[PDB]
RNA sequence: GAAACUGCGAAUGGCUCAUUAAAUCAGUUAUCGUUUAUUUGAUAGUUCCUUUACUACAUGGAUAUCUGUGGUAAUUCUAGAG
RNA sequence: UUCAUAAUAACUUUUCGAAUCGCAUGGCCUUGUGCUGGCGAUGGUUCAUUCAAAUUUCUGCCCUAUCAACUUUCGAUGGUAGGAUAGUGGCCUACCAUGGUUUCAACGGGUAACGGGGAAUAAGGGUUCGAUUCCGGAGAGGGAGCCUGAGAAACGGCUACCA
């Protein structure tokens, strides 16, 4: 009760954070913005834990002050800034690019893109709704409303962004034989090519999805992302490329898998 | 044994950046003598009970040892 | 009992003290914010016109006015009304408050004096103090050297000049707008 | 369950913001507006020819029907436009590993298009907050004889 | 740049288990039955009211801090004027 | 869907529609101190999104018959019509209808009862505990009552009465 809790007990937090159980009661509460609490990744977690660059989060701060991080182009001296799904992290000193997609586990990837691809982002729509004027505007998933849409762009179709200026460039249609993402629940971080659709009468929709391996899965419609066409990625994906492997498999590779 | 050591650039760089009690111990910045944290802690109170400034109250002082 | 007398063109105040009752019995039954007579109050004001309008109580009271009465009656009070000065923005505080109407249970009475008589007293209409601070803003400036749109600002600007023990070093407002 | 007086109150009652124009000419006379309830549900002729408002109506109404579809047989009739459904189920016992059967009972609002008995099936949905208990509508009435 | 005015926060954190037995609570739902500072996103030619003498090249007066005149056995009591 | 949105008819003691400020001082001159122009702050209207907040569906609780009938004057259960509410509702009134729960244990009593995630013991089944490091809910000596703010019946804020 009384209004907002501004603040995240650390055993609380959600588990891919990979944050330590010892050193540190609290955690940091990512603030409010384009992507959710759950989904979101905070910077003190990117810059500390992940690329290892400052011991703790009074360096952080001292970082983004001068001043080269932009999440999706613009600057953020933000040091618990909701960065999701899709987003591009560029720094001018190093010369360094990188993109939030989701590891196999299910954990957030350091995923060196680019320099060069890294410069248009991939969203999902939502709606789909008229404004004043007869205006047509659509939403993205991951934050942001654009205007003027295409006169066939309706809801779970994907469409691609230009970052820096912020308009629509090219989308793709939600139909059977495609390339989707998964970013919700135990199937998080796979890939696959989809097969039937359960539609249901208002109690969610389900998709039935193969991949390169011939292993099936059932998802949620809300978790699923689309990708592109079969065998045809828009976006490059890190090493693994979605196939989640057996307990004994991933056994058999590291104590074959050696090298010193 | 293991350390964790820092190799910065330049001097005025590694100056700023690192914590000022690290400055203390190799001899580089001034050591920071400041008051005790309970005095302090009794002036925060105390210069908040008189709305303030010390020159009107000052002046009554004189009026009040005639009374 | 005190009386605080300021007079207000020339900018000086002074309290005098009386202790004979005569002199005091002509503010008994009288208002605040009244004009009264120089002469019925003693031998020091002669032809002068006071104005009471405030006053005090003995043991800490400062009175208000539109209260009427000759009580203390305990009032609530908030942002709006004088007699209460709030800490938190939108907080009241019942306070207690000396009534309107003048009796005998006063220290001090409160007296603004309009015009002159005869006696002028040391230095409460024989001096004249200055007021300390200048104009600032565009038509403030304007108007009190009556200067119109066409004679333009950046002129009748006051510069003192401090001096610490060797220099004279210049300060200066700041015109706004 | 009153029932057939059409207008009998205080005040009077109209379907909000329909309209019967005066100086258009037509069998009409009474202006009717009727609504699809969805999820697969066929809506009656009852409904559409009968001259009843009601505000609590999921048919003839901005009562929208959402979320649960429950079912059960009927018990309580005896007053004006609800119904109780009494719900029948089990319960298990870890302990004895045995079954329970268990009772509590459902109150609904009914439509005065559909016909009710007691001891008769009736599919129910959820809707609005229409009273104190009642937080449910009638669907159907699939008495077998 | 002390002091005070304006804005923001102080409804979070911390402590305790007195009440409470379909209440609280746990898992599942719906808000097509409503409010939301802050957040990051979009976004306002339409106030003129007959269209030949209308503030729009920019309008008004206070109030603090401080200058002083105080009362009080008392307290972050607040009265008079400038 | 009486949804999004658009049009006609007017209303309103007519909300808002920038009288705000720092670091730079550029470009063609209609060479005025004017017509244009860079880099960030701040405020603002409706529609989104986020942080949430309110109510709400279904099933699940420890003993007691030396508690078998219980609620409806003073709203109990339902209908119509208003009032209030940020918004639904007997939440509140007016005129009606007599309903609702009950041996599948209601209603009353007791608890040395806050609810769960859990802990103790350990063939299999189970017994007993959970004030307490995480999640949700109550309360600031006991009861009512409000002001300011987007959010408080706030208590390291206020107005009473009883200690």
């Amino acid at each position: 009760a009384r209004g907002p809790k501004k603040h995240l007990k650390r055993l609380a937090a959600p588990h891919h954070w990979m944050l330590d159980k010892l050193s540190g009661c609290y955690a940091p509460r990512p603030s409010a913005g384009p992507h959710k609490l759950r989904e979101s990744l905070p910077l003190i977690v990117f810059l500390r834990n992940r690329l290892k660059y400052a011991l703790n989060g009074r360096e952080v701060k001292a970082i983004l002050m001068q001043r080269h991080v932009k999440v999706d182009g613009k600057v953020r001296t933000d040091t618990t800034f909701p960065a999701g799904f899709m987003d591009v992290i560029t720094l001018e000193a190093t010369n360094e690019n990188f993109r939030l997609v989701y590891d196999v586990k299910g954990r957030f990837a350091v995923h060196r893109i680019t320099d060069e691809e890294a410069s248009y982002k991939l969203a999902k729509v939502k709606k789909v709704q008229l404004g004043k004027k007869g205006i047509p505007y659509v939403v993205t998933h991951d934050g942001r409303t654009i205007r003027y849409p295409d006169p066939n762009i309706k809801v779970n179709d994907t469409v691609k962004v230009d970052l820096a200026t912020g308009t629509i460039t090219d989308f793709i249609k939600f139909d059977t034989g495609k390339l989707v993402y998964v970013t919700g629940g135990r199937n998080l971080g796979r890939v696959g090519t989809i097969v039937h659709r359960e539609r249901h009468e208002g109690g969610f929709d389900l998709v039935h999805i193969k991949d390169s391996l011939e292993n099936t899965f059932v998802t949620r419609l809300n978790n699923v992302f689309v990708i592109g066409e079969p065998g045809r990625p828009w976006i490059s994906l890190p090493k693994g490329k979605g196939i989640k492997l057996t307990i004994s498999e991933e056994r058999d590779r590291r104590r074959a898998q050696h090298g010193l | 044994s293991t350390g964790f050591g820092l190799v910065y650039n330049s001097v005025a760089d590694a100056k700023k950046f690192e914590p000022a009690y690290r400055l203390v111990r190799y001899g580089l910045a001034e050591k920071v003598e400041k008051a005790s944290r309970q005095q302090r802690k009794q002036r925060k109170n105390r210069g908040k009970k008189i709305f303030g400034t010390g020159k009107s109250i000052a002046k009554k002082a004189a009026r009040r040892n005639a009374d | 009992m005190k009386l605080n007398i300021s007079y207000p063109i020339n900018g000086t105040q002074k309290c005098i003290e009386i202790d004979d009752e005569h002199r005091v019995r002509v503010f008994y039954d009288k208002r605040i914010g009244q004009e009264v007579d120089g002469e019925s109050v003693g031998d020091e004001f002669k032809g002068y016109v006071f104005k009471i309008a405030g006053g005090n109580d003995k043991q800490g009271f400062p009175m208000k006015q539109g209260v009427l009465l000759p009580t203390r009656v305990k009032l609530l009070l908030a942002k709006g009304h004088s007699c209460y000065r709030p800490r938190r923005n939108g907080e009241r505080k019942r306070k207690s408050v000396r009534g309107a109407i003048v009796g005998p249970d006063l220290a001090v009475l409160a007296l603004i004096i309009t015009k002159k008589g005869e006696q002028e007293i040391e230095g409460i209409t024989n001096d004249t103090v200055p007021k300390r601070l200048g104009p600032k803003r565009a038509n403030n400036i304007r108007k009190f050297f009556g200067l119109t749109k066409e004679d333009d600002v950046r002129d009748y600007v006051i510069r003192r000049e401090v001096t610490k023990g060797d220099k004279s070093y210049t300060k200066a407002p700041k015109i706004q707008r | 369950s009153t029932e057939l007086t059409v207008q009998s109150e205080r005040a009077f009652q109209k379907q909000p913001h329909i309209f019967t124009n005066p100086k258009a000419k037509a069998n009409r006379k009474t202006k009717r507006w009727y609504k699809n309830v969805g999820l697969g549900f066929k809506t009656p002729k009852t409904a559409i020819e009968g001259s009843y408002i009601d505000k609590k109506c999921p048919f003839t109404g901005l009562v929208s029907i959402r979320g649960k579809i429950l079912t059960g047989t009927v018990v309580s009739t005896r007053m004006h436009r609800t119904i109780v459904i009494r719900r029948d189920y089990l319960h298990y016992v870890p302990k004895y590993n045995r079954y329970e059967k268990r009772h509590k009972n459902v109150p609904a609002h009914v439509s005065p298009a559909f016909r009710v008995q007691v001891g008769d099936i009736v599919t129910v949905g959820q809707c609005r907050p229409i009273s104190k208990t009642v937080r449910f509508n009638v669907l159907k009435v699939a008495s077998a004889t």
